[PDB]
C-alpha cells in the first residue's frame, strides 16, 4: 500500500540510520545539536533587533508636520512660476513632487506648465542640469 | 448454505483444489459441468458430516441424502465420500462408528509422540484397519496440552486459546467432547510499575502507533525491500527500530524547520528595524532642516520659500515611508507570536510511552512465542491470510478434556522415550526405553513410522533421537532455519476473587524494555479463584532460572501494587511452566525465524525414503513420516494445526500401505 499516514520512511533515510552500527544515534544528536545551534541564533537576533526597538521608541511624532489642505487652483502666480522651475531644477519629472511642493497645482498643470512655459523657462536646460545628479 | 460447509472444511466452494486435482483428473480436466457436478457432491457430503459429527457418516447414508441427477453416478459419489474419508474431511475425530472396526488389521505403524498430531493420526489410522501403537516418553497425553487439576482448580499451563470456530476443526472436536468454550471479553486494562491504571485517553493512542508502526515494517519490507542488512536477514525487531528512529528523526527534522522559518523572519525584522533606525536618522536631520529653514521669517525671496516647501514635502514623504515599514513591523511582530504559539511536536515518545508501547510487543513476542529480534521481517505473517473468523474462546474445563478423548482406545505406551528411529528398504525398528528405569529396553518393529517429535526436541544438541540412517542435509537444515520459541504461564490459586470479574485479562506494564514480557499480562477465566501469569519475550528464557518462590514474589507484589496490599492473599497453591527445560518439548511453539519461510514448513512434512537394501533394486516406498504443529505451512504453532498435520500424514500412509482412494 503507501507508508501509514503521518509515519515517514524515505528510501534515502533508512539507508542513512542503518549503514554503520550507530549511524542510528549519529544523524539523531547530529540535530539534536544542530536545532540548539538554531535556537542560541534565534537568541541573538531576538535580543539584536529588542535594541533597534529601544532606538525606535518615539516613533516620529515630534517629527510630523501638519497637513496644509490647500484649494488646488489654475492661478499660476509668478511666485508659483519660481517654485516650479526650482522644483524642476530639484526633482527632474518627479510631477507629484513639484505639486506637492507648490501646493496649488495637480499633477495635471504641472505637467501642462512643463510645456507651456517650457521654452520660457529653458525646462531643458534645466532637466540637463538635474542630469549632473 | 452447502457453500457453508467448504468455507468450515477450509475449501472454496466453487473450485477444485490441487489436492482434489491429484484424485480426479478426469473431471478437472475435462467437461465444466461434471466439475460443479464433483463440488456440489463434496460440498454436500461435507454439510451431511458437520451437521452431526458424533456418527460414522458411511457411503449409503450419503447416497441416501443426495439429490438427482447428483445420485445418478454413484462410482463418482463413492470416490468423493472415499476421499473425503481418507484425507479426514468426514469421520475424523471421535465419531461413533457404525461398522465396527476391520476384524484383521493391515501394516503396523510406530507414532511417536501422542501430541494432538499424534492422536489424530492414530484414529484415523486405527479406522483405516492399521496396528497403530504410539510411544510417549510422558506419564500422559496432550504433549504441549497440558492442564492443571487439583480440587477444582484447573488451569491449562499448555494452550487455552481456540482461535474461532470458522473454518476451525477444532469446531467439530468441540461437538464431539464435553468442551466448555468461552468467548475472550476483550477489554485489557494495562497499570504501570507503581499500580496507577492507564487513563484510557492514552491507552487508544499508543495502540494506535504499534499498529501503525507494524503497517510501517510491512511497508518498509514489501514497498522499500528491506529484508537484507549486510548479509544478515532483517528481523521484525530490527525493523521496528529502524521504523521509530526515523519517527524520531522527523520530530526533530520538523523542529529544526520550524525554528529555522522563525530566524527567516526575526531577521526580516531585523532587515526593517534597520530601514526605521536610519530613518528616524534620516527624519531628525530633515525636521531641523526645516526648522532652520523657516528660522527665516518672511517676507523672503523666492530661493529660502522652496527652501522651506521642498524641505516639508521631503519630509512628509519620508513620514510616509516609516509609516508603511511599521505598517510591516505589525503583521511580522504577529506571524512572530504565531510561530512561538504552536510549534511542532516536542518528543516522538514519552519514556512512559515507549514503556506501554513495550508492553503492546510483550503481547506479539508472546503471540510468536519469540523475541521479536528472532521473527523474520518477510515472512513472520505468512500463515495470516488463513486465520479463522470468530471470537477466540478458552476451554473452561481445561484442554486436557480433548487428547484424553481422542486418546480412548488406542494402544498408547506411556514413560516410553524414543532413543534411536531406524528405517531402510524392507521397514523400520523404533529402540525405546522407560523413563523410569532408563535400562529397561523396547524394541517396535513397524512398516512406518510417524514422528510427531517437537521442532525443539529435533533440534537437540547433542540429540536425544538417533536417526539411522542420518536424517538428509535437506531436512537437518529446515530443522535449523526454523525458529522454536517459548512461553511459560504463572497458574496462581486463590482462597477467593480478589478482581474484576467481568474482566478475562488485564496488563502490566514492565518498568524497562528487557523486561517487558516478565508477567506483563494475567488471565481469569477458570470457574474458580486461578489467575494466570504469562511470561513472555526474552523473559521467558531468564525466568526459568529463578525460582518458583521468586516469580510467585515478583508475581503478588505486581498484584498487590494494582489491587492494594489488603486483598491479595497467600496463594493456595502455585505452578510454574518451564517448557524449554522440559526435555519433551525444549519450548513451547515454532515461529518463522529471520532467514526461515514457510518452505521450511513443507520440508519437515516431506517424508524419508530409504536407500535401497541390494544396490540395483527399485526405488522404495517412503517409511519415515513427519506430523505435529511444525509441519503445517497454513496453520503453524497451534492445536487445530497439529490435528490437521496428523489426519494430513494418516492419509499419506494409508495411501502408500493400503493403496489410493
Ligand atoms: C506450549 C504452549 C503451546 C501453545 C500455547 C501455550 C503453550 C504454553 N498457547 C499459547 C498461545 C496459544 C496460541 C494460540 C493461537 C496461535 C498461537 C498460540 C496456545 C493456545 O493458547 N492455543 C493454540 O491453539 N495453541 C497454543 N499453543 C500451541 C499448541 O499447544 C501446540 O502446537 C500443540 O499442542 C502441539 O501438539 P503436537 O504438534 O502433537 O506436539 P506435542 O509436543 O503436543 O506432542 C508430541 C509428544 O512427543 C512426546 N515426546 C517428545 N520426545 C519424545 C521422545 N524423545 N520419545 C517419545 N515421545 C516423545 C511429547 O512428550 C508429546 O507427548
Ligand atoms: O486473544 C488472544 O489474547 C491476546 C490478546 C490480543 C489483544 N489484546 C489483549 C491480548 N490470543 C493470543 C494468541 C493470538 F494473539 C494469535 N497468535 C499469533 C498469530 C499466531 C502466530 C503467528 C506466527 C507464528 C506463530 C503463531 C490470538 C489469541
Ligand atoms: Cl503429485
Ligand atoms: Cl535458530
Amino acid at each position: 500500500r503507501k507508508p501509514p499516514k503521518g509515519m515517514f520512511l524515505s528510501q534515502e533515510d533508512v539507508e542513512a540510520v542503518s549503514a554503520n552500527a550507530t549511524a542510528a544515534t549519529t544523524v539523531l544528536r547530529q540535530l539534536d545539536m544542530e536545532l540548539v545551534s538554531v535556537k542560541r541564533q534565534i537568541q541573538n537576533i531576538k535580543q539584536t533587533n529588542s535594541a533597534l526597538k529601544e532606538k525606535l521608541d518615539g516613533g516620529i511624532e515630534p517629527y510630523r508636520l501638519p497637513e496644509v489642505i490647500q484649494k488646488c487652483n489654475a492661478r499660476w502666480t509668478t511666485e508659483e512660476q519660481l517654485l516650479a522651475v526650482q522644483a524642476i531644477r530639484k526633482y527632474g519629472r518627479d510631477f507629484q513632487a513639484i505639486s506637492d511642493v507648490i501646493g496649488n497645482k495637480s499633477v495635471v498643470q504641472v505637467k501642462n506648465f512643463f510645456v507651456n512655459y517650457r521654452r520660457r523657462f529653458n525646462i531643458d536646460e534645466v532637466l540637463q542640469e538635474w542630469e549632473a545628479e | 448454505g452447502v457453500e457453508g460447509a467448504a468455507f468450515q472444511s477450509r475449501l472454496p466452494h466453487d473450485r477444485m483444489t490441487s489436492q482434489e486435482a491429484a484424485c480426479f483428473p478426469d473431471i478437472i480436466s475435462g467437461p465444466q459441468q461434471t466439475q460443479k457436478v464433483f463440488l456440489f457432491i463434496r460440498n454436500r457430503t461435507l454439510q451431511l458430516w458437520l451437521d452431526n459429527p458424533k456418527i460414522q457418516l458411511t457411503f449409503e447414508a450419503t447416497l441416501q441424502q443426495l439429490e438427482a441427477p447428483y445420485n445418478s453416478d454413484t462410482v463418482l459419489v463413492h470416490r468423493v465420500h472415499s476421499y473425503l474419508e481418507r484425507h479426514g474431511l468426514i469421520n475424523f475425530g471421535i465419531y461413533k462408528r457404525i461398522k465396527p472396526l476391520p476384524t484383521k488389521k493391515t501394516g503396523k505403524v510406530i507414532i511417536i509422540g501422542s501430541g494432538v498430531s499424534g492422536l489424530a493420526a492414530a484414529r484415523q489410522l486405527q479406522s483405516f484397519g492399521m496396528d497403530v501403537t504410539l510411544l510417549e516418553a510422558r506419564d500422559r497425553v496432550g504433549g504441549r496440552v497440558a492442564t492443571f487439576r487439583k480440587g477444582n482448580y484447573v488451569a491449562d499451563l499448555g494452550a487455552m486459546v481456540v482461535t474461532g470456530l470458522g473454518g476451525n476443526p477444532m469446531a467439530v472436536v468441540s461437538k464431539q467432547v464435553n468442551m466448555e468454550l468461552a468467548k475472550i471479553k476483550q477489554k485489557c486494562p494495562l497499570y504501570e510499575a507503581n499500580g496507577q491504571a492507564v487513563p484510557k485517553e492514552k491507552d487508544e493512542m499508543v495502540e494506535q502507533e504499534f499498529n501503525r508502526l507494524l503497517e510501517a515494517t510491512s511497508y518498509l519490507s514489501h514497498q522499500l525491500d528491506f529484508n537484507v542488512l549486510n548479509n544478515k536477514p532483517v528481523s521484525l525487531g530490527q525493523a521496528l527500530e529502524v521504523v521509530i528512529q526515523l519517527q524520531e528523526k522527523h520530530v526533530k527534522d520538523e523542529q529544526i524547520e520550524h525554528w529555522k522559518k522563525i530566524v527567516k523572519t526575526q531577521e526580516e525584522l531585523k532587515e526593517l528595524l534597520n530601514k526605521m533606525v536610519n530613518l528616524k536618522e534620516k527624519i531628525k536631520e530633515l525636521h531641523q532642516q526645516y526648522k532652520e529653514a523657516s528660522e527665516v521669517k518672511p517676507p523672503r525671496d523666492i530661493t529660502a520659500e522652496f527652501l522651506v516647501k521642498s524641505k516639508h514635502r521631503d519630509l512628509t514623504a519620508l513620514c510616509k515611508e516609516y509609516d508603511e515599514l511599521a505598517e510591516t513591523q505589525g503583521k511580522l511582530e504577529e506571524k512572530l507570536q504565531e510561530l512561538e504559539a504552536n510549534p511542532p511536536s516536542d518528543v516522538y515518545l514519552s519514556s512512559r510511552d515507549r514503556q506501554i508501547l513495550d508492553w503492546h510487543f510483550a503481547n506479539l513476542e508472546f503471540a510468536n512465542a519469540t523475541p521479536l529480534s528472532t521473527l523474520s521481517l518477510k515472512h513472520w505473517d505468512q500463515d495470516d491470510d488463513f486465520e479463522f473468523t470468530g471470537s477466540h474462546l478458552t476451554v473452561r474445563n481445561g484442554y486436557s478434556c480433548v487428547p484424553v478423548a481422542l486418546a480412548e482406545g488406542l494402544d498408547i505406551k506411556l514413560n516410553t522415550a524414543v532413543r534411536q528411529v531406524r528405517y531402510t528398504a524392507s521397514g523400520c525398528e523404533v529402540i525405546a526405553v522407560n523413563t523410569r528405569s532408563t535400562s529397561q529396553t523396547f524394541i517396535y518393529k513397524c512398516d512406518a513410522v510417524l514422528c510427531t517429535l517437537p521442532l525443539g526436541v529435533l533440534k537437540q544438541q547433542p540429540p536425544a533421537v538417533q536417526f539411522v540412517p542420518p536424517l538428509p542435509e535437506w531436512k537437518t537444515s529446515a530443522v535449523q532455519r526454523m525458529g522454536f520459541g517459548n512461553l511459560n504461564k504463572v497458574v496462581l490459586c486463590f482462597d477467593r476473587v480478589f478482581w474484576d470479574p467481568s474482566v478475562n485479562l488485564f496488563g502490566h506494564v514492565g518498568s524497562t524494555t528487557a523486561s517487558r514480557g516478565e508477567l506483563f499480562l494475567f488471565w481469569n477465566l477458570y470457574k474458580a479463584p486461578i489467575l494466570l501469569a504469562l511470561v513472555a519475550g526474552e523473559a521467558a528464557g531468564i525466568m526459568e532460572n529463578i525460582s518458583d518462590d521468586v516469580i510467585v514474589g515478583r508475581c503478588l507484589a505486581i498484584l498487590k501494587g494494582i489491587f492494594g496490599s489488603s486483598a491479595v492473599p497467600q496463594p493456595k497453591e502455585t505452578v510454574v511452566s518451564r517448557w524449554r527445560a522440559d526435555p519433551w518439548a525444549r519450548g513451547s511453539y515454532s515461529y518463522v525465524a529471520a532467514g526461515s519461510s514457510g518452505n521450511d514448513y513443507d520440508l519437515m512434512a516431506q517424508p524419508i525414503t530409504p536407500g535401497p537394501s541390494i544396490p540395483g533394486a527399485p526405488q522404495p516406498i517412503p517409511r519415515l513420516f513427519f506430523a505435529g504443529e511444525h509441519t503445517i505451512r497454513n496453520y503453524p504453532a497451534t492445536v487445530h494445526g497439529a490435528l490437521l498435520s496428523g489426519l494430513r500424514e494418516a492419509g499419506r500412509i494409508a495411501d502408500q500401505f493400503l493403496g489410493a482412494m
